[PDB]
RNA sequence: GGCACCACCAGGAGUGGAGCCUGCGGCUUAAUUUGACUCAACACGGGGAAACUCACCAGGUCCAGACACAAUAAGGAUUGACAGAUUGAGAGCUCUUUCUUGAUUUUGUGGGUGGUGGUGCAUGGCCGUUCUUAGUUGGUGGAGUGAUUUGUCUGCUUAAUUGCGAUAACGAACGAGACCUUAACCUACUAAAUAGUGCUGCUAGCAUUUGCUGGUAUAGUCACUUCUUAGAGGGACUAUCGAUUUCAAGUCGAUGGAAGUUUGAGGCAAUAACAGGUCUGUGAUGCCCUUAGACGUUCUGGGCCGCACGCGCGCUACACUGACGGAGCCAGCGAGUAUAAGCCUUGGCCGAGAGGUCUGGGAAAUCUUGUGAAACUCCGUCGUGCUGGGGAUAGAGCAUUGUAAUUGUUGCUCUUCAACGAGGAAUUCCUAGUAAGCGCAAGUCAUCAGCUUGCGUUGAUUACGUCCCUGCCCUUUGUACACACCG
């Protein structure tokens, strides 16, 4: 299965809540984001929280979302 | 230490000998040819 | 002889295995920590890491002198190729090797454990590591053997973190009785790392929001 | 052990002059590379030595490190006859370095 | 001359630093160069059994020894190149100079 | 309730049936050393034992019994010994025999020491297993007098206590995941005479069209990094779009993509636990036993292989989707030496072979080596026949290793050519470069691989589901158990 972790899911919401309008709707515009917001040990693990962070804002346009 | 003292005690006594060893330790820190003679046998 | 290169630098790891393990027998009450194969032109630096540096340059450092002499006579060396250095840890509560003969150094004198077993998980603590967990197993005054862990702090078990904060010891200690086996598990805080990383792989450090500023309409500031 | 008088001298000026003496544990090689004698009688004389306090003995990958006390030294200062001549060569006091 | 130095060691960084800082110091002094040349690496494998005895499933251990070999053509004087080996010395990795 | 090819379904390959290899039991034995007995004992102790190994058996040596004493002792305490006898032995082991050495040493006391001797039911360490399943824990808050409990859950989802969600809980930690190694991508960087290429010198063969195949080239003092190597990076996050879902976690399809099963595979791996196995790995160990007619150690010879029998891991096969006979001819993982005690070994020459010999290269991306491997493919012979399938058992002969091959170490030649005609009840492993074949290298190794550890060549059928069997996990429940049902 794909489903992501609660390190990934609460670090992924917190991008939002604290830096929502640098953020965007772009997978690879947020990978390169997420390198100077979060000091990520591992680069897969950076793809992989900017991955799930545009999920999310992707969910916002449509609506609110809770937990942000 | 299986009886209900010496882990109340053993402890207590465990700190005291660390915490007296660091600043000990601590103090241990701020002060930062013999065939010669077989030869004069010539 | 003329060596490969397969079988020369493996034939070095050996060497280093077996230096180290006359040093940890004979170094024993002198708190050994580790030895360092510093290799240089014309000489070969060896660094030895003890809690105690007396009980090795001792007596006009006649035991550094009469040891460097056994190794040069072991191992067919020039007396000249060979110089050994005395160096003292820098934490002793952080080296797991110093806190295991240490520990074993007190169980043989005859003190309980939980004095004695304490004064590792809080020396370990007040140099400052993460975290620390002692497991000592034998048998004390009975004829069947136990195993006691004491944890402390923060520990990671699993994954490569373990292979760079974690440093371990095992020390057998002969009693009258049998044998005493004790691990010292002593995990480093990986911000203290130097060359390493210096953090855990799912630490993530977001940053904080610079912004509410005042922003106004629009003029321009020249110079 | 039966030593001759002779070749037990020469252990005894190779453990004096160079107080220390490493010897492999292989009883039947016929010369231990730096005392020339039987391999088997360093082991076996400094057995003696070390059985009333003249010499730690160490063992350690099959290898015997045997260093001469100094409580050792004045024994054979009355064996070998020698006078107060000077240190072996590790009581010199090359001094250690920092 | 012509001078091959051949660098091994068990650890990378320490090798490609040192291999990076001697190219550094043949690139001021105006010394032709050729290298460095990465051999392929010799992974040296020992697969023992677990077991000190012989009770159990039947698990094994792969221990691994990486082995990185580079030489590198340095033309220039013999006294010019030796100078260099001193000043990058690294405890892992040993040199060998051979014309 | 849930999960799982050490469970099943759909299937594949099989095993169990034969011969033989090997391990175990049994029987035998002078000894046939021993540990292990469901999974988690039985090609396992890296255990492929001629000697050694070795612990077993029949015999024979040595002290390598330190050290404090006491005795003896220079008018010599004691050690080696030619020759004959003795012995398996050119062991002065011992006996006749007198020479030699000289306080090192001989006898008693204590004390040692060494043990593949006993005890894994005294222990350390290590390892296996529950289990790599998904489980474990505290802070504050709520409940209870308390031990405790909630958090840790009806439901959905995932490989996962992993997440959505519900919520007297909130917010967290270990484990999982992250992490690390490896395999697959980079005409984008960095270079490479130990990698490769195009040009160019010089050069060969064939048709002459200026072309097609080569050799040579460590001075052509060339160019380049696609293939090759390896360091710094990039790249995948299920990206985008459709469906379903509490519109959540997610799942399934496409498109793009090197990669969309956690990208494939591994390494590490929690809290405790088992009388699990190892004192036969250790100069790791406590205690017990032995310690000079040894249970120490060593030498010679035998045994661990012994054969009415039962069982397990396997190898060959029962043929034609095949055997031979020629011909074609492609990998990847690796290893490799000196005054040794002898490494990988091309090339030439002998030899039917096995093998021998003379030279040379390589401590190695350089040489062995493109390891020109085998299945495989082509052309023939064979023609359903225990037949040219199968190659046991055995006779005779030739070489190799080794001090030593008898109870054939192994290889080669001719002859002999057995069961076996696809295997009962049962039962094992397995979902993609996977299964199955097919070989090769490394380990053991003086010699011997039907064994393991890996590697590559050819390369599928069938699910992609379930709790019917089997095992494990969770909840509820009962308990007179808590040394916890081996109660
Ligand atoms: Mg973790
Ligand atoms: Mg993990
Ligand atoms: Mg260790
Ligand atoms: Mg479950
Ligand atoms: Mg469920
Ligand atoms: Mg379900
Ligand atoms: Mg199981
Ligand atoms: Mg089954
Ligand atoms: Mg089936
Ligand atoms: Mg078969
Ligand atoms: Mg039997
Ligand atoms: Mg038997
Ligand atoms: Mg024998
Ligand atoms: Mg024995
Ligand atoms: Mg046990
Ligand atoms: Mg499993
Ligand atoms: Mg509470
Ligand atoms: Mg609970
Ligand atoms: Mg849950
Ligand atoms: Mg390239
Ligand atoms: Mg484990
Ligand atoms: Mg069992
Ligand atoms: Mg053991
Ligand atoms: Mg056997
Ligand atoms: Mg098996
Ligand atoms: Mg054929
Ligand atoms: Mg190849
Ligand atoms: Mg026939
Ligand atoms: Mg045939
Ligand atoms: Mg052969
Ligand atoms: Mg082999
Ligand atoms: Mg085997
Ligand atoms: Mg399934
Ligand atoms: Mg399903
Ligand atoms: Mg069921
Ligand atoms: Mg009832
Ligand atoms: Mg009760």
């Amino acid at each position: 299965g794909r489903v992501r972790t609660k390190t990934v899911k609460r670090a992924s919401k917190v991008l939002i809540e604290r830096f929502y309008p640098k953020l965007t709707l772009d997978f690879e515009t947020n990978k390169r984001l997420t390198s100077e917001i979060a000091v990520i040990q591992s680069k897969r693990l950076r793809n992989k929280i900017a991955g799930y962070t545009t999920h999310l804002m992707k969910r916002i346009q449509k609506g609110p979302v809770r937990g942000i | 230490g299986q009886s209900d003292k010496r882990e109340l005690e053993g402890e207590v006594e465990g700190t005291e000998d660390a915490e007296a060893e660091l600043e000990a330790e601590a103090e241990e820190n701020d002060e930062s040819l013999a065939e010669l003679e077989l030869s004069k046998q010539e | 002889a003329i060596l490969s290169k397969k079988k020369k630098l493996v034939a070095d790891g050996v060497f280093y295995a077996e230096l180290n393990e006359f040093f940890t027998r004979e170094l024993a009450e002198q708190g050994y920590a580790g030895v360092e194969v510093r290799k240089t032109p014309s000489k070969l630096e060896v660094i030895v890491k003890a809690s105690n540096t007396q009980g090795v340059l001792g007596e006009q450092g006649r035991r550094i002198h009469e040891l460097t002499s056994l190794i040069v006579k072991r191992f067919k060396l020039s007396p000249e190729g060979i110089a050994i250095y005395a160096e003292r840890v820098e934490e002793r509560g952080l080296s797991a090797a110093v806190q295991a003969e240490a520990l074993k150094a007190k169980l043989l004198s005859g003190l309980p454990i939980r004095r004695a077993a304490y004064g590792v998980l809080r020396f370990a603590m007040g140099a400052g590591a993460k975290g620390v967990e002692v497991v000592i197993s034998g048998k004390l005054r009975a004829a069947r053997a136990k195993s006691q862990k004491y944890a402390d702090g923060f520990m990671i078990h699993s994954g490569q973190p373990t292979r760079d904060f974690i440093d371990i010891a095992i020390r057998h200690v002969l009693m009258r009785q049998g044998v005493l086996g004790i691990k010292v598990k002593i995990m480093k805080d990986p911000a203290a790392n130097r060359f390493g990383p210096r953090a855990l792989p799912d630490a993530v450090k977001i940053a904080e929001a610079k912004d509410e500023d005042e922003v106004i309409p629009a003029p321009t500031v020249k110079s | 052990m039966l030593i001759p008088k002779e070749d037990r001298k020469k252990i005894h000026q190779y453990l004096f002059q160079e107080g220390v003496v490493v010897a492999k544990k292989d009883f039947n090689q016929p010369k231990h590379d730096e005392i020339d004698t039987r391999n088997l009688f360093v082991i076996k004389a400094l057995q003696s030595l070390t059985s009333k306090g003249y010499v730690k003995t160490q063992f350690s990958w099959q290898y015997y490190y045997y260093t001469l006390t100094d409580e050792g030294v004045e024994f054979l200062r009355t064996e070998l006859n020698i006078p107060e001549g000077i240190l072996p060569l590790t009581r010199l006091k090359n001094a250690p370095a920092e | 001359h012509k001078i091959r130095i051949t660098l091994t060691s068990t650890k990378v960084k320490q090798l490609e630093n040192v291999s990076a800082n001697i190219i550094r110091n043949a690139a001021q002094y105006n010394i032709v160069k050729k290298g460095p040349v990465r051999m392929p690496t010799k992974v040296l494998k020992i697969t023992t059994r677990k077991t000190p005895n012989g009770e159990g499933s039947k698990t094994w251990d792969a221990y691994e020894m990486r082995i990185h070999k580079r030489v590198i053509d340095l033309q220039a004087p013999a006294s010019t190149v030796k100078r260099i080996t001193q000043i990058t010395i690294e405890p892992g990795v040993d040199v060998e100079v051979t014309i």
